């Protein structure tokens, strides 16, 4: 089916109507998304079937048709763009300066942008348009707003 | 049964709506892949 590079909605028919459960990135023939979106299940692309290849509940990532391809990193300095793909609304680039997740295992970029859960897996881009991670796994702050980790996989 | 629908190209757009703050947060990642707020 559709294998072109780009950003995709993940939809289901298992609820009322058609519901966007999340988002992902087709690159080099591999679909990348967040584990919590698909829960490891197979996907449809026209007739095309996409079968999972790699996943880790803890990283909260999953790849389909191959291994994780996306190896760019936040430089820790410059602004980035969430290419947000919200349920039933159009792909819109939002530019922001990441803040920081401080963890015992080290420091991660974080993006403080509020969207519905069905935006999980939207890609985060550097100034060269490279995917430096995915949005939609993080924390709910004092306000009630969401802060997301810039969640990137490891390329082999 | 889940399916995918293309939604756009992966490109940096000059003149994108610039917003969101930049918080420094202490967090813990659990085995289930859920982040939580340490203080
Ligand atoms: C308000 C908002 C925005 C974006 C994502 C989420 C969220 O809940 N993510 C998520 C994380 C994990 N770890 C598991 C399941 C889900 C659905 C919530």
């Amino acid at each position: 089916g559709e294998t072109t590079d780009g950003v995709y909605r993940v939809m289901t028919r298992r609820l009322l109507g058609s519901t966007q459960v999340g988002v992902g990135v087709m690159q080099e023939g591999v679909f990348h998304t967040m584990w919590h979106v698909t829960k490891g299940a197979a996907l449809r692309s026209g007739e095309g079937r996409l079968d999972p290849y790699w996943g880790d509940v803890k990283q909260d990532l999953v790849s389909y048709c191959g291994p994780w391809k996306l190896d760019a990193a936040w430089d820790g300095l410059s602004e980035v763009q969430l290419l947000a793909v919200p349920p039933g609304e159009r792909a819109k680039n939002i530019q922001t300066l990441p803040g920081i997740f401080k963890t015992k295992d080290g420091d991660i970029g974080a993006v403080a942008l509020d969207y519905p859960a069905g935006t999980s897996g939207s890609p985060i881009l550097d100034k060269c348009g490279r995917v430096i991670g995915l949005y939609g796994n993080g924390v709910v702050i004092k306000n009630g707003s969401y802060v997301s980790a810039i969640t990137q996989g490891k390329r082999e | 049964d889940m399916y995918i629908e293309r939604a756009g190209d992966i490109t940096w757009e000059k003149d994108a709506e610039v917003t969101g703050n930049s918080p420094r947060l202490d967090v813990a990642l659990d085995e289930s892949g859920d982040f939580s707020l340490v203080e």
